[PDB]
């Protein structure tokens, strides 16, 4: 994969910035065309099978996964407004701090 | 030629014999332009030529001017003397032109619609020939000094770069990877070339004064370092006392040829390294890039046609000994290129001129009781002491 700089150059940035849905079609087919000479470029060394691929490894019950979207307490809510009006997060977002 | 006839004719020998023999023969009587130039397009020196491996029909050029000419070596006219045309050129008007001088172009070794440059505009262009438009393009941090396509790899495409960086890169056409880079030597590198024997061995070499081989399968490093002396496999090796400038495989890939500015050709056994000791004496290489130079095939011996100032020494491999010295450029000549079905060279300088070097056995024969449609004696060929 070449040194470091250089795959981060030439792989990280262009496939990361066409991950967002407001990149634009430059960079959206700069990240497909990445993504696809770095997956023929690993694809000889790197042998990866999914359970789906193969069902002679037994089989796991069916799992059901949520994501559950709580609110804050009245209480929380004022702690947290508090905190973000804060001038630690000025001094945060205008970098005297690390975030 | 008449005992070799009747040999033939009676199986006395096999027809290989009198094949070889004639095509020996030829390379002795090669001369300048005896029947044939090659148009002149060009406004700057031609750095590199590469005649087509299927038909050795069309030979592709390419020159400082950045130009990038394609030429049909074949008569179609009816006379006995004609011009080598161009077909077609990619031109500074062409949209995808090299900005700066091309010193590598290379025919896919496969069939001839496509084919690979590279220059000191520091890109590999892959091209299609029918269109002359670009299909895919390589950009590097350093000038290109030598790029090579494997002459005999049917399981992999892949080309290596020379730069001017320490690291040998190699580009997969395929999967279009230009990641992978090779990581043992110290300076530019300035030749390299695959062996035409084996699919993964890729000699290099470079101003550092190393030849190494390469297996480009493994993550180990380098195969061989070549030692002058023989006698260790890294730490001092040195192929010649200057810098490595050219590569050339023997036609049979068992010896790799290499030239340096020590003024000296070295002929190595390319199972081991083991420099043969075949000594040519003195060969005059002042260039500071890659020159390339080419063998002969199907002779009864083996000759090499190296750049020799302005003149293309030839030599018989083996034997060491000097056998000609082709005449003809007014300049350094910074390639030539061997036409192996008729025994034609071709030669690029920095004079901008191709040239042809071309058997010249025997003359036209006249009929005596011609009046003047005899194969003339032209004045200028007379003395004239009067």
């Amino acid at each position: 994969l070449g040194t470091l700089p250089v795959f981060m150059e030439q792989f990280s940035v262009p496939i990361t910035m066409g991950g967002y849905s407001n990149a634009s079609p430059v960079q959206v087919k700069t990240a497909y065309k990445c993504a696809c000479v770095l997956r023929d470029t690993i694809n000889p060394y790197l042998l990866r099978r999914m359970k789906s691929d193969v069902k002679m490894s037994l089989s796991l019950p069916d799992k059901n996964e949520q994501v559950l979207f709580c609110r804050l307490t009245d209480e929380q809510h004022k702690v947290y407004q508090n905190f973000v009006d804060s001038k630690e997060v000025y001094r945060i977002l205008n970098g005297e701090m690390q975030i | 030629m008449l005992g070799f006839l009747s040999a033939r004719q009676t199986g006395l020998e096999d027809p290989l014999r009198l094949r070889r023999a004639e095509s020996t023969r030829r390379v002795l009587g090669l001369e300048l332009n005896k029947d044939r130039d090659v148009e002149r397009i060009h406004g700057g020196g031609i750095n590199t030529l590469d005649i087509e491996p299927v038909e050795g029909r069309y030979m592709l050029s390419g020159g400082s001017d950045g130009v990038i000419v394609l030429y049909d070596l074949e008569n179609s006219s009816r006379q006995s003397y004609y011009t080598c045309k161009a077909v077609c050129s990619i031109g500074r008007d062409h949209p995808d032109v090299h900005r700066y001088s091309v010193e590598t172009v290379q025919w896919y070794p496969h069939d001839t619609g496509m084919f690979t440059s590279s220059s000191f505009d520091k890109t590999l262009k892959v091209w299609d020939t029918n269109t002359l438009q670009t299909a895919d393009v390589f950009n590097f941090e350093e000038t290109v000094y030598s790029h090579h396509m494997s002459p005999v790899s049917t399981k992999h495409c892949l080309v290596a770069v020379g730069t001017r960086g320490p690291k040998v890169q190699l580009c997969d056409l395929k999967s279009g990877s230009c990641s992978h880079i090779l990581q043992g030597h110290r300076q530019e590198i300035l030749a390299v070339s695959w062996s035409p024997r084996y699919d993964y061995i890729l000699a290099t070499a470079s101003a550092d004064s190393r030849v190494k081989l390469w297996d480009v399968r493994r993550a180990s490093g380098c195969l061989i370092t070549l030692d002058q002396h023989n006698g260790a496999v890294e730490s001092a090796n040195t192929a010649h006392n200057g810098k490595v400038n050219g590569l050339c495989f023997t036609s049979d890939g068992l010896h790799l040829l290499t030239v340096g500015t020590d003024n000296r050709m070295r002929l190595w056994n390319s199972s081991n390294g083991e420099n043969t000791l075949v000594n040519y004496g003195k060969v005059c290489n002042n260039s500071k890039k890659g020159l390339k130079f080419t063998v002969s095939c199907g002779c009864s011996s083996e000759f090499v046609f190296v750049p020799y100032g302005s003149t293309i020494a030839v030599y018989t491999v083996y034997s060491g000994e000097q056998i000609t010295m082709l005449k003809g450029h007014y300049k350094t000549v910074d390639c030539c290129v061997f036409q192996s079905n008729f025994q034609e060279l071709y030669s690029g300088s920095r004079d901008c001129n191709i040239l042809a070097w071309v058997p010249s056995l025997y003359e036209p024969v006249p009929d005596d009781d011609e009046t003047t449609t005899k194969s003339q004696l032209n004045p200028a060929f007379e003395d004239a002491w009067s």
